[PDB]
RNA sequence: AUUGAAAAAAAUAAUAUAUAUUAUAUAUAUUAAUUAUAAAUUGAAAUAUGUUUAAUUGA
RNA sequence: GAAAGAAUUAAAUUAAUAUAAUGGUAUAACUGUGCGAUAAUUGUAACACAAACGAGUGAAACAAGUACGUAAGUAUGGCA
RNA sequence: GCCCGGGAGUCCGGGCACCA
């Protein structure tokens, strides 16, 4: 079987959302401004583990 | 969330515990080479909670006697 | 006649939009939403282009 | 020239280390360059002398019942420089005696003041905000700081901000307190009580909730410097209802921990009180009663907040209690 | 740190570095910056290098 | 006896509310300001009011993420 | 909405879809 359009380009659009997901914060910060993304690092950085 | 960072928090908390079976392994060879009597691992564990304690902010005597304690 | 619609894309590539309402003049809309696909909060950007009531950049390096 | 003589005034009214009084007389920004560098405001040398000289007099006219005197000392005293220095530039927390005695009045009251500013305040918001006050206790009048902390387990030291989030194996073992009093009281024959209340445990015959006394210590006694209390202090005999750790039950809200600190009545020497230990009902608990019955007046409080995770079946299970209950998620 | 002036340390907070814990803690050090941001022949200033004069100083 | 602070009482009200009229509003919804452009987000919405049906209205709670907030919390566009 | 005629912008007149 040939296999539906929808099906075959099925990967490629996994792919593509894959990558768009890795590149979409740095967006987002972009979109908002210089003093978001700062705070973003600083969160990143706190260094604070959680409990479950 | 929780289920998010849950892997990634036990996955930590295995390191550490790795981390402190070094450094009782380090602790108990000290004693070795030292020379004393030891209940070896007790001590070992006593040993690294005293350490604990004082790279937190503790007198060291006061911290000492709270890892006693715990371990009472 | 005064405000058009536009169909606003995800940035991350899930293919999910949503619509708002606009003047005609408005500037370059963008706006950060929750994209149930992807289950978190992405930038949603316009998807067709259209001409902007241009404004004049505004000058903080003190010129001339 | 009052100030500069150490023969009936304590010790701890002068700066310790000898350099800083030296600059200050006539710096401490430790870098050389940073030093070199500074350069502080002109003729304030002469200026600050006359100043000292003018506030010394005045401490010396001031100088001459107890309260009325200790107010009079605090008044004579407060403008020292060397007083202000050492108590604004060290930590008031963990005092050491020589730096800050509390034993001084002064000092005391500068640490009160201190209080008031923040600290006292911040924990009045977190009692009202999270309904601690009306739910359990009618009302408080601050009076003394009471700061707690959980050393044992875990291992790491950290005092509590008053309404945290605790994890269970942080509050797996007893807290240490630290009761800070001010205002002039009695210390050989004052006692306190402890009491660690937890209003919001799930009542099933009525729907509603009920209070269990999770620690409580009484008979205890306090010093201005020496107020940290450790089973160093208390013994066994003091412990009316030993500790038992926060163990919420799934979804069942968030449990508020709130420890309250009493004052004794006061009648020679140090006054006890029997509490009948065993018969006193510690599973449920009414405080305003207890206070009642033994005339209690609650000098301070503090307070955090326990939720169900992963760790508190463990807790139990080392406690040797119930596997613990589970509630639906919906609050229907 | 080297230049100036003439043993140490004991707050808060900020920053740098480390580590403790299914605890955004603690230990050590230091207290920066506080209205700034591209593009100016003639504006002004400073420094370095010459010449002159009352080894140097001023100009 | 003075200074300063905290205020409290009285008056609050037709000013203001994106917009008619009404009801509300100083405990401010009215005004100023910091941060923020995020709740003018995403699945389930019980139950009410209203209601011939088609429709409409308020909305607890569950779950996913976001903003501000010391915190309590607040935000599913606009005082109605 | 798209295409003309009088680099961008405004202001005017033609068409071309939409017309359930
Ligand atoms: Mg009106
Ligand atoms: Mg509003
Ligand atoms: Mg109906």
């Amino acid at each position: 079987p040939k296999g539906h359009k929808h099906e075959l380009k099925l990967n490629e659009k996994l792919k593509k959302r894959e990558e768009a997901l890795k590149k979409v914060d740095e967006l987002i910060a972009s979109k908002k401004g210089s003093k978001y993304a700062k705070r973003v690092e600083k969160m990143k950085k706190n260094q604070s583990i959680g409990w479950f | 969330k929780d289920y998010l960072a849950k892997p990634n928090i036990l996955k930590q908390l295995e390191v550490r515990e790795s981390k402190r079976k070094e450094l009782q392994d380090k602790l108990s060879k000290v004693l070795r080479d030292e020379l004393k009597l030891d209940d070896i691992e007790l001590a070992t564990s006593y040993l690294i909670r005293v350490r604990a304690s004082l790279k937190n902010g503790y007198p060291i005597e006061d911290a000492r006697f709270n890892s006693r304690y715990y371990l009472k | 006649s005064k405000n058009s619609v536009i169909k606003l894309l995800s940035t991350a590539a899930s293919g999910y939009s949503r619509y708002i309402s606009i003047k005609k003049g408005a500037p370059l809309v963008t706006q950060v939403r929750y994209d149930p696909v992807v289950k978190r909060h992405v930038l949603f950007k316009e998807a067709k282009k259209r001409k902007v009531a241009e404004r004049k950049p505004l000058d903080f390096l003190r010129t001339a | 020239h009052i100030w500069s003589d150490f023969t009936t005034r304590p010790s701890s009214l002068s700066i310790q280390s000898s350099k800083v009084k030296n600059y200050l007389f006539q710096p401490s920004i430790s870098r050389r360059s940073n030093r070199i560098k500074y350069s502080p405001p002109e003729h304030i040398d002469e200026i600050f002398r006359m100043s000292y000289d003018f506030l010394e007099q005045r401490s010396s006219k001031f100088y001459e019942n107890p309260l009325k005197k200790d107010a009079l000392l605090i008044k004579a005293e407060i403008n020292n420089p060397e007083v202000q220095y050492n108590f604004q530039f060290n930590n008031k927390l963990n005092n050491v005696k020589d730096i800050i005695d509390y034993d001084v009045p002064v000092y005391r009251h500068l640490g009160k003041q201190h209080w008031e500013s923040y600290g006292q305040m911040l924990l009045m918001q977190r009692l009202e905000t999270l309904a601690a006050i009306p739910d359990t206790l009618p009302t408080l009048v601050p009076r003394a700081e009471v700061n707690i902390k959980f050393p044992f387990s875990t291992g790491v030291n950290k005092w509590i901000e008053p309404g945290e989030f605790l994890s269970s194996n942080v509050t797996s073992m007893r807290p240490i307190f630290k009761i800070q009093e001010y205002e002039l009281v009695n210390v050989e024959k004052q006692l306190y009580t402890v009491l660690i209340v937890n209003p919001d445990v799930p009542d099933l015959s009525n729907d509603s909730f009920k209070t269990a006394l999770c620690y409580g210590l009484v008979n205890i006694n306090l010093t201005y410097n020496d107020n940290l209390i450790d089973p160093r202090k208390f013994h066994s005999s003091n412990i009316i209802a030993d500790y038992l750790p926060p163990v919420p039950e799934k979804n069942a809200g968030k449990q508020r921990f709130v420890v309250w600190v009493f004052r004794q009545p006061l009648i020679q020497g140090p006054n006890m009180l029997e509490i009948d230990r065993k018969e006193l009902s510690r599973d449920d608990f009414d405080i305003r009663q207890f206070t009642k019955k033994y005339n209690l007046t609650a000098i301070g409080a503090h307070i955090w907040r326990s939720e169900w995770d992963a760790k508190v079946a463990a807790v139990r299970e080392k406690y040797g209690l119930p596997p613990g209950r589970v509630f639906s998620r919906v609050r229907r």
